[PDB]
RNA sequence: UAUUACCGAAUCUUUGAACGCAAACGGCGCAUGGGAGAAGCUGUGUCAUCCCCGUGCAUGCCAUAUUCUCAGUGUCGA
RNA sequence: CACGAGUUGUUCGGAAACUGAGCACAACGUUAUAUCGUUUUGUUAGGAAAGUGAAG
RNA sequence: CAGUGUCAAGUUGGCAGGUAUUUGUCUGCCAAAGUUAAAUACAGAGUAGGAAGACCGAUAGCGAACAAGUAGCGUGAGCGA
RNA sequence: AGACCUGAGUGUGGCAGGACUACCCGCCGAACUUAAGCAUAUUACUCAGCGGAGGAAAAGAAAACAACCGUGAUUCUCUCAGUGAGCGGCGAGCGAAGAGGGAACGAACUCGUUGCCGAAUCGGGUCUUACAAGGCCUUAAGUUGUGGCACAAAUAUCAU
């Protein structure tokens, strides 16, 4: 405000109050247990899903169309007591979306497919 | 049903000798009557400020029907419990009745 | 910024123009010395504020309340008059004594007419320079004229 | 009171410290923007008797519209059919200046509400207007008997629908009895009150 | 080819879906019209262009 | 009739210049305060054709 | 007021060996190409339609 | 099939254990679903979808009435969430209020106190 | 009552005036609250990177600041 | 025609994340009317469009 | 009524009195700020209810008595059983 | 140092843009057609275009009619009247108003200005069961003027 050294002048920088947290405008009760019921859906028993249980550990699963690898990964610790090594997925022609998922070896897949009533 | 209305001669010269009811009561004939405009708006009677009287029968038709029509008025008290100055007592209030006709004449004449 | 440029070339432009008497003359101002003096007398005879009101109200209505007769003498203490309204009426009444006139009014036609006001009714009055000035001797942000009507007996002499 | 000086005064705008004052004010206003807010109005008395007051919820606005008549807006100047509508530069628009400034606040500005305006200057490309708004939100404008009738739905855009002064100066509402018959209530009212054919039950 | 967008691919999805005959109870309601789909799309009569 | 093609080549649209490859436009140095007192001195760094 | 006239219609004109009647515009059903408009048409306005006055 | 009754004397902790047993059911009923199963299977899957809305219809109905009394506070009240106020519609909630209207000056008072409107009749 | 009828309490996916930024992309941000969390640190806890969820964040205009922070060779003044 | 199935990615293509011929939001101007014009020849707008590391 | 030029008077005044001008009378009214129910419209609107007809009777009556603005056509605006 | 004036940035509380559009209000605005041709005229101050409301809208409280024995805000209906009004290549065509009988009608009020007062006003906190038309406090706004009283339906200012 003394002496300006540019040939064009530029606003100046003044004290800024950050905002506030407002109460929230969403008060629906969401529990917090429940999630990974509407991630996993339910298995398949086709053909190509009974082939993949015994030879190569897997499992296969129709899950919600907007979930990702990892929240699958943890849904399926979650649901049932079990480590998944690798997660693939697909999305069908008919719209729904299909997980390959492969357990640790330390686990039987034929075991949690029994426990599961598949 | 009806608030009452002066009577008024009708213009030009092919209706000069016809009558029939105006607007409402000037406030010379009001005067001449004894009441205050703003008063009279309130016990059912019309004002009009803007007509004027150019001649002196007009105004007596019209000061004798104001007077016709206080005569049969009946006021109800404002509080059942005190009557103050010209106020009906509740015999009238019993036997109190409405004028239905077609232009609010029944008390003056057509 | 455009502003700033703006209200330079004002000045400038009102400086080169040919400007009349009537707007000429508020240019011409009372000089330091007088200045400074009415502007301290203005200020002793400053009106009263909101709190003040409100206490000689309540002691007038305590003094009533113990006397329900008895005048009550709500006239309040001698003051100098303010606002456009009520000097222009005490100067065509011919009450006031004298009229001070801040010389930067904007829009200038609401003081333009108050010197040839005085001139015709012969009351004294001067221009002075800043209506913040007056405004700061009143109490308030702005002012744009004062008079004064009358003043104790001490400070005669002085007016 | 002072009201009468100010009012003489303005009633001078030819006189030499007038034109000044206003030559001035055209210079200044015409390097500003086309809208522009003002802390005060620049004609206060002129504003109060429009209807202004000094409190919470009004606001001034000045207005900048160009001079002269209407170009018909057709491509290259060309027109079609009769010779009776093939004008282009002399014709005029029906409307005025004062309501064309209204119509442009308040389309700018939908939150408020067009009370009235005046004219405040004059330049040989520009006229400059001052337009008065209130806000209907205001809780001093909602609780004041003598204004709060604005804030009903049905004084919406006012100034797009033609009631304001100007607009009735242009509707022709000014005069009365055998100079106005043919346009009471309105243009419209009349010539479908004239022109709809009648058909009583028994005829 | 290869290339669609998700959304694209739903709206294909969901007249695959819709592409089906009529089951053979509904027939049997009743106060029953309906006997044919009569929506019934072929990919080689007419075309979706999506 | 119809536009004739003089006139039509004033609304711009396939008859614009073709710039594409050209380098900006060719001027002198700004005739500023050094220019106006004393002198400068540059280097001529390269020699170029332009369509 | 609108019954029978709800349609795009144009004459095909002369040179076709078909009657100048105006004709339903477009294609893909089976009434494009028909006759349209007149009292005589299917689907058409009647002679003189009938009015409340 | 949870009886509504018996929902409403439930605290929010145990409604919410019952809402986690009642979602495995109907996920352990979706696995039958796939892998054939018999009809009094099946049969059970609509009560328990109705349940689980029951239990989250109760819940539901007490967070938001405890959060209307607990903003009904006059120093609160200022800065109610906009989903926990009355709706009405856009032109009435903008519209003047009856205090607001039937304002009167001074003057127009006044006069309707020296002058009011009487009952009468004529004979 | 998986019966009907009516209604006051509720739920209400992706969008659209559509308003954090975009868009033949179920894409990408900044603040601020939470959740899960092998690794590491200590079977509990605790948790970096990664991942998930809620809320706020357009432009313009009006009012306002327990009286917020500034700018002008505009007018003064100490 | 009916029934039942099939498309698996740290590294492949796209996006995240370039710039081109170009487009046109903001800003400003114009129009009774924005549903109009300007917007890369280093470049918006009479034009106050920068919200940061670092020290402490 | 609109654009531009020009631009008042001071209730001794101003405006209107259906043929222009100048000069005297006479009559009505007081512009250039604002609010306001009812009696009137609904000529291709809508919500919640009602009452009818010297009307049409499945090529008629709304395009549509039926999963009808549907199936189908056009790059598209649209067309449409 | 500060102050006022004129402009900015941010926090807090709000509002506008969209839909519908039969009727209604404001602009903009044709030609086919008729004149046995056609350019003024007509179609028509209509269709199409742009903008804006409501349950109706608009209008409304005399700078109004008349020329009488005078009426008396607005709107609407019959009639005045296809007119011995008037406009018009005086052709084709076009074309209203006052009065009279009625529907409705508790229908009337508010600013500015003038005179007398002069912050008595507004917002914001806080307390009374109360975001009171109430108390108390507030420089915040406001004297470049908020508010009160009187003025043709009036007789005058205060005074408890
Ligand atoms: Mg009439
Ligand atoms: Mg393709
Ligand atoms: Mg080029
Ligand atoms: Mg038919
Ligand atoms: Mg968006
Ligand atoms: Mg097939
Ligand atoms: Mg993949
Ligand atoms: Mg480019
Ligand atoms: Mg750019
Ligand atoms: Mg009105
Ligand atoms: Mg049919
Ligand atoms: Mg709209
Ligand atoms: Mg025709
Ligand atoms: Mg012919
Ligand atoms: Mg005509
Ligand atoms: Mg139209
Ligand atoms: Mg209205
Ligand atoms: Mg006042
Ligand atoms: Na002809």
């Amino acid at each position: 405000r003394k002496s300006y050294t540019r040939p064009q002048f530029r606003r100046p920088h003044t004290y800024r109050k950050p905002a506030m947290a407002k109460p929230s405008n969403r008060v629906t009760v969401e529990s917090k247990d429940i999630a990974a019921f509407n991630v996993i859906r339910y298995p398949l028993t086709t053909d190509k899903a009974m082939k993949k249980i015994e030879e190569n550990n897997t499992l296969t699963f129709i899950v919600d169309s907007r979930a990702n690898k990892t929240e699958i990964k943890k849904a399926m610790r979650k649901l049932y007591q079990v480590k998944a090594v690798k997660v693939n997925t697909l999305i069908r022609p008919d719209g729904l979306k299909k997980a390959y998922i492969r357990l640790s070896a330390a686990h039987d897949a034929l075991d949690t497919a029994n426990k599961i009533g598949l | 049903l009806k608030a009452l209305r002066p009577q008024v001669n009708c213009p030009t010269v092919r209706h000069n000798m016809k009558r029939r009811l105006g607007r409402g009561f000037s406030p010379a004939e009001l005067k001449a009557a004894g009441l205050n405009p703003q008063y009279a708006a309130t016990i059912g009677i019309r004002v009009d400020s803007r007509r004027k009287n150019k001649s002196e029968e007009g105004m007596n038709v019209n000061v004798q029907r104001l007077k016709t029509y206080m005569s049969k008025l009946v006021l109800f008290p404002m509080n059942h419990k005190k009557v103050q100055k010209g106020e009906a007592s509740e015999e009238e209030v019993k036997a109190a009745t409405q004028d239905r006709s077609r232009f609010g004449d029944a008390a003056v004449g057509a | 910024p455009t502003f700033v440029t703006m209200q330079r070339k004002k000045r400038v432009l009102q400086r080169r123009l040919k400007v009349p008497p009537a707007l000429n003359q508020f240019t011409k101002v009372l000089d330091r010395a007088s200045r400074n003096e009415a502007l301290k007398l203005i200020k002793k005879y400053a009106p009263e504020t909101r709190k003040a009101r409100r206490e000689r109200l309540q002691k007038v209505a305590e003094e009533k309340k113990k006397d329900p007769k008895k005048t009550v003498s709500t006239k309040a203490p001698l003051a100098v008059v303010t606002g456009l309204q009520e000097v222009t009426r005490a100067i065509e009444k011919k009450q006031a004594r004298m009229v001070v006139i801040a010389n930067n009014v904007d829009p200038v036609e609401l003081v333009l007419w108050m010197p040839n006001l005085c001139r015709a009714n012969k009351i004294p009055y001067a221009i002075v320079k800043d209506m913040a000035r007056l405004g700061d001797a009143i109490g308030r942000k702005t002012a744009t004229c004062v008079a004064l009507t009358d003043v104790n007996a001490e400070d005669e002499a002085t007016l | 009171g002072a009201f009468m000086y100010l009012n003489e005064l303005w009633k001078k705008k030819s006189s030499d410290v007038m034109r000044f004052i206003q030559r001035i004010r055209s210079w200044e206003f015409r390097h500003q923007h086309t809208v522009v807010r003002l802390r005060r109005p620049t004609r206060p008395e002129k504003a109060r008797m429009l209807g202004y007051k000094t409190k919470q919820g009004f606001c001034v606005f000045r207005v900048r519209v160009r001079r002269g008549g209407r170009k018909r807006p057709v491509h290259k100047g060309i027109t079609y059919g009769k010779p009776k509508t093939s004008g282009v530069l002399g014709m005029k628009l029906n409307k005025n200046n004062q309501a064309v400034a209204e119509q442009r606040l308040g389309k700018r500005f939908g939150n408020l509400r067009v009370l009235n305006s005046y004219w405040v200057n004059m330049d040989s490309t520009f006229k400059w207007y001052e337009v008065i708004a209130v806000d209907p939100m205001c809780k001093t404008i909602r609780r004041d008997p003598r204004i709060n009738w604005i804030v009903n739905s049905v004084h919406k855009h006012r100034e797009q629908r033609g009631l304001t002064s100007a607009g009735r100066k242009h509707r022709g509402l000014r005069h009365k009895g055998h100079k106005a018959s043919k346009l009471r209530p309105s243009y419209r009212a009349a010539w479908r009150r004239n022109n709809r054919i009648v058909f009583l039950r028994k005829r | 080819g290869r290339f669609k967008p998700l959304a694209v691919k739903k709206k294909y999805a969901k007249k695959m879906n819709q592409n089906k005959p009529v089951p053979y109870w509904i027939r049997l309601r009743t106060g029953n019209r309906i006997k044919w789909n009569e929506k019934r799309r072929h990919w080689r009569r007419t075309k979706l262009n999506y | 009739g119809k536009t004739v093609l003089s006139c039509r080549k004033g609304n711009g649209s396939v008859y614009q210049v073709h710039g594409h490859k050209r380098l900006g436009p060719a001027k002198l140095r700004i005739l500023d305060y050094a220019e106006r007192h004393g002198y400068m001195r540059g280097v001529v760094k390269s020699i170029e054709h332009e369509a | 007021r609108l019954s029978g006239m709800n349609h795009s219609a144009h004459s095909w004109g002369t040179g076709r060996a078909v009657a100048r009647i105006p004709r339903i515009s477009g294609g893909g059903t089976s009434t494009s190409g028909a006759g349209a408009f007149g009292n005589m048409c299917r689907g058409g306005r009647m002679f003189a339609p009938t009015k409340i006055f | 099939h949870m009886k509504i009754k018996d929902l409403r004397e439930k605290s929010k902790d145990d409604l919410l254990k019952t809402l986690t047993e009642y979602k495995k059911e109907l996920s352990q009923l979706r696995v039958v679903q796939q892998t054939g199963g018999a009809e009094t299977r099946l049969g059970r899957i609509r009560p328990i979808r109705k349940s689980i809305a029951r239990i989250l219809t109760v819940l539901n109905q007490n967070e938001r009435s405890n959060l209307k009394m607990f903003y009904a506070d006059r120093k609160l009240r200022c800065k109610t969430p906009k989903v926990l106020r009355t709706k009405l519609t856009h032109r009435r909630r903008l519209a003047l209020k009856e205090n607001e209207k039937n304002r009167k000056t001074s003057r127009q008072m006044r006069q309707a106190h020296k002058f009011p409107k009487r009952v009468y009749a004529v004979k």
